[PDB]
């Protein structure tokens, strides 16, 4: 089992990223999939899970309506598209399966120009 | 999580197991969960069944989706294949939402559906290695731990021999008084625990701690009895023996066969010895016992309403020693997956008659004892 996050980056207040992860070691398409964040100094926060075929996907409240989770199987990857950026959204995103996870991917959301 | 809401989940005893209501699917349809610390599968009935009330239907729940393979379990003595699936499930007491996790409907077993149970699925709580078809399986805790941001930390405690809790995420301190003394989790499959010594009477048996573990030590919820590998177990048999006050027991009794039995309110308790397993501290240099009285190895079980009869607790092992509910119904147990050890506290529902039926102590000194009773 591998799992490889990108696609994090520094976004201003109201800026999209959209985080990928790449899956290799085990059948992808029959895998429940899910992204956690995590920050410096907080708890480790559920953001989505999405079942195998696709078809159903579940959200944080803190989350829910800006962010979109999406898979491809055939591919191997998993996506996070993120929309309407917060500050508060700023952490560490990693993908997640089976007790598993990837090294993660930073989202820095700030107007410290 | 709320852990003070879980308090009281479970219902059921020893011989029968402990069980959680669990609400599957949309709309959701309530299932009795046996509590197993011994696997890691979420398997339900998926058919009707000698044995079982209720059994959940795919076809009825909206969210239910199929992988489109099977998976088939095989115990030593019994087995089930499955449809593997994922549905959506809320567990009434401790939780806000639902979550999305892996589930197998059983369409076929062989010893498995047993008399007398009242569960009709079981929840595997051991580690992802065990899960079937494969590791790859996403366990139903691992599911609840990412999805409902609690720690990785379960425990339990259980009732009857005096229902019971179980606790998701946590420690709840309710449920016990004095001290938790933790052990190392020595191999993440089953929970593997390292056995130094066994008492009887406050007599140590003169084995070789190896002994204790050469198959696993393991802590079992889904486990009725405590099972202990053949050699241990006769060596217990004559401890027992030698220790009681006046001789009681037949062959047949510490075999299972026979029953001893007490015209009502009879049963000399005091003739009979305490039982103390020694688990390694965290600390290497020292060691605790967890003690059961005769009351937890001496079972009640249905002579006719003059007489109180009873079976023993204790039985023999092919593959295993395994702490199950003969133990665990006097202790709180804790699953410290996160720090990778087990924890344990006498449960103060373990008392029976005005007296508690367990006990816990330490520290020893393992100066005397190898520094590992794994084989190695
Ligand atoms: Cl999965």
């Amino acid at each position: 089992v591998q799992l490889q996050e990108s696609g994090g980056g520094l976004v201003q207040p109201g800026g999209s990223l959209r985080l990928s992860c790449a899956a290799s070691g085990f059948t992808f398409s029959s895998a429940i999939m899910t992204w956690v964040r995590q920050a410096p100094g907080k708890g480790r926060e559920w953001v989505s899970t999405i079942g195998s075929d696709g078809s159903i996907t579940t959200y944080a409240d803190s989350v829910k309506g800006r962010f979109t989770i999406s898979r491809d199987n055939a591919r191997n990857t998993l996506y996070l598209q993120m929309n309407s950026l917060k500050p508060e959204d700023t952490a560490v995103y990693y993908c997640t399966s089976a007790g598993r996870r990837g090294p993660g991917t930073q989202v820095t959301v700030s107007s410290h120009h | 999580a709320n852990f003070l809401a879980m308090v009281d989940n479970l219902q059921g005893d020893s011989g029968r197991g402990y069980y959680l209501e669990m609400l599957i699917g949309t709309p959701p349809q309530k299932l009795q969960i046996l509590v197993d610390t011994g696997s890691s599968n979420f398997a339900v009935a998926g058919t009707p069944h000698s044995y079982i009330d209720t059994y959940f239907d795919t076809e009825r729940s909206s969210t239910y989706r199929s992988k489109g393979f099977d998976v088939t379990v095989k115990y030593t003595q019994g087995s089930w294949t499955g449809f593997v699936g994922e549905d959506l499930v809320t567990i009434p007491k401790g939780f806000n939402t639902s979550f999305l996790v892996n589930i197998a409907t059983i369409f076929e077993s062989e010893n498995f559906f047993l008399p007398g149970i009242k569960w009709n699925g079981i929840l595997g709580l051991a580690y992802a290695t065990l899960a079937k078809p494969s590791s790859s399986l996403e366990t139903f805790f691992d599911s609840l731990v990412t999805q409902a941001n609690i720690p990785n930390v379960f425990s339990m405690q259980m009732c009857g021999a005096g229902g019971g809790s179980l606790v998701l995420g946590g420690i709840e301190p309710s449920l016990y008084k004095g001290d938790i003394w933790y052990t190392p989790i020595k191999e993440e499959w089953y929970y593997q625990i390292e056995i130094l010594k066994l008492e009887i009477g406050g007599q140590s048996l003169n084995l070789d701690c190896r002994e204790y573990n050469a198959d696993k030590a393991i802590v079992d919820s889904g486990t009725t009895l405590l099972r202990l590998p053949q050699k241990v177990f006769d060596a217990v048999v004559e401890a027992v023996a030698r220790a009681s006050l006046i001789p009681e027991f037949s062959d047949g009794f510490w075999t299972g066969s026979q029953l001893a039995c007490w015209t009502n309110s009879e049963t000399p308790w005091s003739y009979f010895p305490k039982i103390s397993i020694y688990l390694r501290d965290e600390n290497s240099s020292r060691s605790f016992r967890i003690t059961i009285l005769p009351q937890l190895y001496i079972q009640p079980m249905m002579a006719g309403l003059n007489y109180e009869c009873y079976r023993f607790g204790i039985s023999p092992s092919t593959n295993a020693l395994v702490i199950g509910a003969t133990v665990m119904e006097g202790f709180y147990v804790i699953f410290d997956r996160a720090q990778k050890r087990v924890g344990f506290a006498a449960s103060p529902c373990a008392e029976i008659a005005g007296a508690a039926v367990s006990e816990i102590s330490g520290p020893f000194s393992t100066e005397d004892v190898a520094s590992n009773c794994v084989p190695a």
